């Protein structure tokens, strides 16, 4: 999971 | 927004769509190419091809279970492109590049047409 | 094999599937949640959820146009997850994390359940 | 395009  | 994003989600979805295609699950159309038949999902074909997008947004054609492609279309070129649609992988070879590019132009798959043009230009 | 791969293909496919959902094109099922209705594509739901995969591979249920979820399922939690299925983006917030995790457990969306568990553990 |  990432900060888009 | 303040969303988080799962990097591998799109790839995992496409992988699962290809597993459904392999097992012939929920396929809703047959594409006929020079008497060679290919089963697929209308939504995946529309998501990948300007031609299929136009066909299945047509009020009469959206309801067809069989689509016949132009007789000049090569079944191997179509097969390679159908595989690309469901995997992101294009089996581009010296022996098939001309058929693949011609099929991608007809199907309106601009990124495929682009890499074929570049690969052909490199060999001249 | 000796294939080349288009990096953005899977993301572009998912983006186009979400555009079809927005425009209600070729959606083939309604998911009913506490009298809130959500239109979707069966194949995308199956590609994202172990529950929908099991439902639409069932010989009788594969043919249903309406699926009713368990009444304990929260419509907002479902909406957030349906958006995630079609975009890879999860709108996870302090005010919705419990409903989102409960819905992801029911839908069998293991990666979502994983990030919810981790976000909850960080706040304790 | 890349070599996967
Ligand atoms: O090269 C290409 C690939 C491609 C895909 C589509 N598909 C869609 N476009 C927009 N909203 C939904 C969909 Cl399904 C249309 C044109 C082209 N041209
Ligand atoms: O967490 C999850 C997400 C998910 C998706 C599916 N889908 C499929 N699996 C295998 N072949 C085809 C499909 Cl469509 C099954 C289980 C789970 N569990
Ligand atoms: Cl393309
Ligand atoms: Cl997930």
């Amino acid at each position: 999971w990432v900060i888009p | 927004d303040s969303c988080i994003q799962f990097t591998r989600h799109a790839s995992d979805v496409l992988l699962n769509l290809n597993r459904l295609r392999s097992r012939d699950i929920l396929t809703d159309v047959v594409i006929v190419v020079s008497r060679e038949q290919f089963r697929a999902h209308k939504t995946v074909l529309m998501a990948c091809s300007g031609l299929f997008y136009s066909i299945f947004t047509d009020q009469l054609k959206c309801n067809l279970s069989v689509i016949n492609l132009d007789p000049e279309i090569n079944p191997e070129g179509f097969c390679i492109l159908l595989d690309f649609m469901y995997t992101s992988r294009l089996n581009l070879r010296e022996g098939n590049i001309m058929a693949v590019m011609a099929t991608a132009m007809y199907l309106q798959m601009e990124h495929v047409v682009d890499t074929c043009r570049k690969f052909i230009k490199a060999s001249e």
